[PDB]
């Protein structure tokens, strides 16, 4: 049979303010998504790691979030359908098992927003 | 050394900034460096 | 079900009231009622 | 003879959250009189593996120790009785079952002439 992709896990945590001030100590970890833009962050599968863990939050407004996997023209598998998240209120997080060797695409989708730019704080780990 | 899904189940309920540090210390999770991340922007 | 000394090592760093509930839910720890214990007073 | 494992001990900052949790659920709270000693007997659960404890006081310190009673009876010292400041923080610890028996948790006010002590405590076991 063909590869069976494991379902992703997702959750939230109430402390948004503490999360940002932790990230603000790192500049490259903060992204500004422009009007009607989609900023994709590519996260290649680590040779050692079995899993990907993600965390993201926004400042004053909601933003679209989805997760795609790019194998290594290239194949693209949909893990987390892009949807608008309330992450301005809460820190949104999740995890997923490596379907194989490839590159994760974390998409922050501002397309629907005409007049409003979005500030994005994010962090990523991996497990063995 | 707990399984990856066991890490996730733990977090979902009690996830905090303190737990992350602890899980970081034990080596249960490894922060991906800026080197491995690339930014792509599109309208 | 993790090991007993692993529970302890977790708590030492991150112990809180929320963790205690999580550990209780998963059945990692079991609360002993006072009905199962006795008191002794002396001077 | 059995090799008794060394005990593990630590603290956590939230005393107020802890005490208010102890009040509502079991209402198990000890008043240790002047110059008294209160011993809590905790028999090892047959399905038991480890013992976990927590204790705190309101306005003052109190002596705390742990002894294990085998099953005239034999007694072993786990935690030497000593004064901890559990009025500032929640004091907690754990120990492995050396065998079947009864744990003795001692709250020792002996040194205090004029001051009674309120004791909020809790105990768990594992597998």
């Amino acid at each position: 049979s063909l590869p069976v992709i494991a379902a992703p896990s997702m959750w939230t945590r109430p402390q948004i303010r503490d999360f940002k001030e932790k990230i603000r100590q790192d500049s490259d970890s903060v992204i500004t998504v422009g009007r009607g833009e989609v900023v994709t962050v590519r996260v290649p599968t680590h040779e050692e790691g079995s899993y990907l863990f993600w965390e993201f939050a926004t400042d004053n407004y909601d933003i679209g979030f989805g997760v795609y996997f790019e194998w290594t023209k290239p194949v693209l598998d949909e893990i987390v359908p892009v949807y608008r998240r309330d992450c301005h209120e809460e820190v949104y997080a999740g995890s997923h098992q490596y379907p194989g060797r490839g590159v994760y695409l974390l998409k922050f989708d501002n397309s629907y927003s005409l007049w409003r730019s979005k500030s994005v704080y994010y962090r990523v780990y991996y497990t063995r | 050394i707990p399984a990856p899904p066991a890490i996730a189940d733990l977090l979902a309920s009690v996830d905090s900034e303190e737990v992350r540090e602890y899980c970081k210390k034990k080596g249960w999770i490894v922060e991906v460096p800026v080197t491995a991340t690339t930014l792509e922007r599109n309208v």
